[PDB]
């Protein structure tokens, strides 16, 4: 989306190295984690980068109408 | 404001003095002392330790009774009886041995008092004893006409402490009833208990969950 | 009782020897008199806020 | 865009408004002026205070749910707003919880709440109740945000679930357990003698309470502890979240009913109100 | 008684035709043809919340802006009723107190009550605080009223069925009024304070004489107990109120009712009657929760003083008629205008 | 009897400290506030601090403020002045004065003795032009005195304060408030003013009425006193 640019860009470069690609690519981790195993590169990368993806559209999903009160 | 500062500042002081004092006043348990004449109210207030009223002040159990002897006030009740409000209970003498009329139409004079509904009246009975010397000795009809049944001390009592409950009308209130034989101290206990009685009832009524 | 009894008759014998004027008169004199004070009196006249001590 | 949720919340958050903010405002104009400064009247005057804030913070609420969220004012406004709104809820219900214990202890202790119990006890623990209520106010403060979102922005907010978990707690379990137990205490005081023609008004009294606090704010814990459980992104989370409204409607509800059913039942009260109305 | 009760009937019968001879009008005949004085609207303009008790007395001073109020709670605290401050708080050594009075010199405040003793307390001591300067003790009842002559000198209602005139320098009865059959419950001083009417609980006020000792004239008009008193201010008529829901215009000259303030929707017996500077208004209590005003010269209410939570112990207008003070059992000294 | 005895005083070498007892007897001094008064050698009164019943309000004079120290000790009966880097200013004798506040009260009423210390803006501004009115007995003197700001108040309360202070004595309140007599003195006194303009007329002068005047205003703090009109014989 629009501001979701600006995390998106964050979360790729959230890494050492390459910082690239594995987050971008990335139903959550607790099946699409097979691929080739993508050697041990970003195995821990996209595991992480599932879960910052998902806390974002919760927090989002709650914050439509949390209301004045919780 | 020039100097009426310091008046304002005397004024707030001597308002936090009658505040305190009225602290301290609201822990004194207020109980009125009633009776015929001669019916054991000195000896029951001397039992207790410790011209108008003669207020007799002492602490039991960690709470303060105050109990006002007002029998010696020659005038009619009515004029004055209505500063004795927001007492405890009205502590109440019977000389058993010595009869009846008089105490039995004064309770029910003071028991059905406008200002006395909800303030529940405590009954002495005392000289248990000589009332049952007396009874060994004459019988229980000579101030009773209408009682019929046994001439024993036991049905005497109950017909003396029935005929004595049969003079209030509002449920509101309850006559303690207690017997002494003019011997024993423990008549402060049962005060105590029938205060302490008040106290929850009162409680209560106030926090509107009576 | 006799003693009680002469006190009473003697207060009534005193009191009967009070001159009394007509209801009218006495009347008349409270009607003067309320009315000659009704000027200075803050009560039944309303009293502005400004002359009002306790305003 | 339809809802039968928020239409429900909104119809209930109106009759709260008028069954309880006239009544807030003459009880709390009774006791604060007409009535007199009892011990039993300071916790009747803080309760209604804390009731009438919440009646007057639920039109930010209404407001809220007119435009289904998109809150136009700055972040002071979303960061002040829903913490006057639970500090007011949560002075309600401790000030419920203080009058239970006042009620227990003016029977169980008799001697001790004559002596040791004057306006000044009352008032240091309405303070002390209004502290440890801005106490649990503190964290919705210090966790709020704005986020940019899209041309309509909604504001909104380990820490999360340990803290409801410490609300849930708080103004739940403690209230409402110890208000049972006062209560059935009382009760069970008033069948030992001279008390014999009570216990048929004390006890409607107490369930009466007990079961409106037990109605008006189960839901909204219940709920709230249920949208940590239900994960969104599913039908029955935005369900929850819809009916997280009715929940918030039902808890203001109670402040609502808390001068009916407190202030009224002090029959003086009543009686003052009566001549001053 | 027999010779000597025939002769008490035989002067009863000619003082009762003797007064009613004189009653060619009624007060009610004569002034019926001026305009009434409407709607008297008077809001409490100051409360007094100093005090914890039923107050059961209060006085205004001659100065019209110093009060002393008694209440059972055993304080007689005298207020500023310009400021609401109160000056000073005398702790009593009776909390029972019916009865409490301001010496027109300032100096002096009395106290009595259930006690039967009527207290002088010297407020203007050399050493600060107020000290009781004499304690009169002469009284077999309870003592209803007392009023300061001067500095020194002071007359007292007792509930023994007479009353005492005191001396402060000495503590002994100077004189002593006797011939009430019941309680005397009220009494007022004159304006020139060389007589005073009592009015006691046997349905009549009595007319007594400082000077001379003995009374005068007997005003048996009320069907029940009197349990308030005060002097029209020209001090020839005066108001006693009873317990008959009706407070009646005596006149000392008339030796005779004048009127009769009683209304058919009042039950509840007068506790409290006091007058304006003209008389025109009778700011009498009612143990009806209200001061109603009444109209000394229609009868007519012209106004009521609710506001009172509890019924009116005594009402007090001041010197200078400027505000009327009513002191009610709810522990408030309300100040109207 | 009242009696108001100060103690404490002697040489003290300059920049150091003394304590300044004032020690009360014979009234309520829990309900008074007492005052602290200091008179020059040479010159006339000046006010140095004042504390109230319970000590809640302590004010202090524009040259004493910051350096001592007002306190009493109501259960010992006993008033206090802590005084610390005694100036060459504050070589002069201290009295200690009394004054309950309240509607008709009479402040200033009853003086110490005094005791003897010596070192080795918007304020109200009276001013008392006669510093000397030599007059015979049996004649009548007035004393005249003037304020910067008018002391006269709202409520119609003027106040002016008018002493006596015989020669080898205490100062005697005479007026207080411009108006009131004070409590034991002759009547003889009289007092008057209007805003500004205050006057003190006697009459009928005695032998054992020679001594110096002075006029304080109460108004507002601080209380500032007249220069001082010595009343001599002949």
């Amino acid at each position: 989306s629009v501001q979701l640019t600006e995390k998106r860009m964050d979360k790729v470069g959230k890494y050492p190295k390459e910082l690239r690609k594995c987050c971008e690519d990335g139903f959550s981790c607790q099946r699409r984690t097979r691929f080739i195993s993508l050697g041990e590169a970003c195995k821990k990368v996209f595991l992480d980068c599932c879960n910052y993806i998902t806390e974002l559209r919760r927090q989002h999903a709650r914050a439509s109408h949390l209301g004045l009160a919780r | 404001s020039a100097e009426e500062r310091a008046a304002l500042e005397r004024s707030k002081a001597i308002e936090k003095n009658l505040k305190e004092d009225g602290i301290s006043a609201a822990k004194d348990v207020k109980l009125l002392l009633l009776g015929a004449d001669n019916s054991g109210k000195s000896t029951i207030v001397k039992q207790m330790k410790i011209t108008g009223i003669v207020e007799t002040h002492f602490t039991f159990k960690n709470l303060h009774f105050r109990l006002f002897d007002v029998g010696g006030q020659r005038s009619e009740r009515k004029k004055w009886i209505h500063c004795f409000e927001d007492v405890t209970a009205i502590i109440f003498c019977v000389d058993l041995s010595d009869y009846m009329h008089e105490s039995l139409m004064l309770f029910d004079s003071i028991c059905n008092n406008k200002f006395f509904i909800d303030t529940s009246i405590i009954l002495f009975l005392n000289k248990k004893d000589l009332f049952g010397e007396k009874i060994k000795k004459s019988p229980l009809t000579i101030c009773f006409p209408e009682y019929t049944g046994p001439n024993t001390y036991e049905d005497a009592a109950a017909y003396i402490q029935a005929q004595f409950e049969s003079k209030n009308r509002s449920p509101n209130k309850e006559i303690y009833c207690h017997m002494t034989c003019a011997t024993d101290t423990n008549n402060a206990q049962v005060i105590f208990d029938a205060v302490t009685d008040i106290i929850i009832a009162n409680n209560l009524r106030g926090c509107g969950l009576y | 009782s006799i003693a009680q009894a002469r006190k009473l008759v003697e207060q009534l014998k005193m009191e009967a020897n009070i001159d009394r004027i007509k209801v009218s008169k006495a009347a008349a004199d409270l009607m003067a008199y309320c009315e000659a004070h009704a000027k200075e009196d803050p009560l039944l006249t309303p009293v502005p806020a400004s002359e009002n001590p306790f305003r | 865009w339809n809802e039968p949720p928020v239409i429900l919340s909104m119809v209930i958050l109106s009759l709260t408004f008028l069954l309880g903010l006239p009544g807030n405002g003459l009880v709390l104009w009774v006791a604060g002026l007409k009535m007199q400064r009892t011990v039993n009247t300071i916790w009747f005057l803080h309760l209604t205070l804390a009731d009438l804030l919440c009646c007057l913070s639920l039109p930010f609420s209404l407001a809220h749910l007119a435009l289904q969220g998109q809150w136009p004012y700055g972040r002071f406004l979303c960061k002040l707003i829903p913490s006057i709104i639970v500090l007011n809820m949560f002075a309600s219900v401790f000030l419920l919880t203080a009058i239970s214990l006042d009620r227990c202890l003016v029977v169980f202790k008799p001697i001790w709440c004559q002596n040791h119990r004057n306006v000044g006890m009352a008032c240091s623990i309405c303070g002390c109740i209004w502290v440890v209520a801005f106490v649990m106010c503190i964290p919705v403060f210090v966790y709020r945000e704005i986020f940019t979102t899209d041309n309509h922005n909604r504001c909104g907010y380990t820490p999360l679930v340990a803290i409801t978990i410490t609300r849930l707690v708080v103004g739940f379990l403690l209230p409402s357990v110890i208000m049972i137990a006062c209560y059935s205490f009382i009760v069970f005081r008033m069948q030992r003698g001279r008390f014999a023609k009570s216990q048929s008004k004390t006890f409607r009294v107490a369930v009466v309470v007990v079961a409106v606090f037990l109605v008006c704010w189960t839901p909204y814990h219940i709920f709230g502890v249920l949208s940590l459980l239900t994960d969104p992104e599913t039908p029955l989370g935005k369900t929850l979240m819809s009916w997280d409204h009715v929940c918030i409607a039902l808890a203001s509800a109670n402040s609502c009913f808390n001068p009916f059913l407190y202030a009224l039942l002090g029959k003086d009260f009543r009686k003052k109100a009566r001549q001053s109305i | 008684l027999d010779q000597l009760r025939q002769e008490a009937e035989q002067l009863k019968n000619q003082i009762r035709d003797a007064r009613k001879a004189c009653a060619d009008a009624t007060l009610s005949q004569i002034t019926n043809n001026i305009d009434p004085v409407g709607r008297i609207q008077m809001r409490t303009r100051r409360t007094l919340r100093g005090h914890l008790a039923k107050i059961y007395a209060m006085h205004w001073g001659t100065d019209s802006r110093l009060l002393v109020s008694a209440s059972q709670d055993g304080k007689l605290i005298i207020w500023d009723s310009y400021t609401t401050n109160k000056v000073h708080a005398i702790p009593l050594r009776s909390s029972w107190v019916m009865t409490c009075a301001y010496a027109p010199s300032g100096n002096y405040v009395a106290c009595g009550g259930l006690d039967n003793i009527c207290s002088i307390y010297n407020l203007k001591t050399r050493e600060g605080n107020v000290r009781v300067s004499r304690e009169l003790a002469g009284h077999t009842g309870y003592l209803s009223c007392c009023r300061f002559l001067d500095d020194n000198q002071i007359v007292t209602s007792s509930g023994d069925t007479t009353c005492a005139l005191w001396d402060i320098e000495t503590g002994q009865q100077t004189t002593t009024f006797t011939g009430h059959t019941g309680d005397v419950m009220s009494l007022s001083l004159a304006p020139d304070t060389r007589l005073f009417v009592s009015g006691a609980c046997d349905a009549s006020a009595k007319l007594w004489d400082v000077r001379e000792g003995m009374c005068r004239q007997t005003f048996t008009g009320h069907e029940s107990d009197i349990n308030a008193i005060c002097f029209f201010p020209n001090g020839n008529a005066f108001a006693t109120g009873s317990d008959d829901a009706t407070c009646r215009l005596f006149d000392l000259r008339a030796d005779q009712e004048l009127m009769t303030y009683s209304h058919d929707n009042i039950i509840c017996g007068i506790t409290s009657v006091s007058f304006s500077k003209s008389g025109r208004l009778l700011l009498a209590g009612y143990d009806d929760f209200n001061c109603n005003v009444w109209d000394a010269l229609k009868a007519d209410r012209a106004g009521v003083l609710a506001g009172h939570d509890n019924r009116v112990s005594c009402l007090g207008v001041t010197d200078d008629g400027m505000a009327v003070a009513t002191g009610s059992w709810d522990s408030f000294l309300k100040i109207w205008n | 009897d009242v009696q108001l005895v100060e103690s404490g005083g002697g040489l003290v070498q300059p920049g150091g400290s003394r304590k300044l007892s004032c020690s009360a007897s014979g009234f309520a001094f829990s309900s008074f506030g007492m005052h602290w008064v200091r008179q020059a050698p040479e010159k006339g009164l000046e006010w140095v601090a004042y504390i109230s019943s319970g000590s809640g309000t302590i004010y202090y004079a524009d040259t004493v403020k910051g350096r001592f120290t007002i306190s009493r000790d109501d259960p010992k009966n006993t008033l206090f002045l802590q005084m610390t880097s005694l100036r060459s200013e504050d070589t002069a004798m201290y009295y200690c004065v009394r004054s309950i506040y309240y509607y008709g009260s009479s402040p200033f009423d009853f003086w110490g003795q005094g005791t003897t210390l010596t070192v080795s803006g918007s304020d109200i501004v009276m001013t008392q032009a006669t510093s000397s009115v030599p007059v015979t007995p049996g004649e009548s003197v007035s004393i005249s005195c003037r304020s910067s700001k008018s002391l006269l108040h709202s409520n119609g309360n003027t106040y002016l304060y008018w002493f006596l202070q015989r020669p080898g004595q205490s100062p005697q309140l005479l007026i207080y408030r411009m108006s009131n007599l004070a409590s034991g003195v002759p009547d003889r006194f009289s007092g008057s003013g209007s805003g500004t303009a205050f006057t003190l007329t006697i009459s009928r002068l005695e032998a054992e009425d020679v001594g110096v005047y002075y006029c304080m205003q109460h108004l507002e703090y601080p209380l500032t006193f007249g220069a001082g009109t010595k009343l001599e014989l002949k």
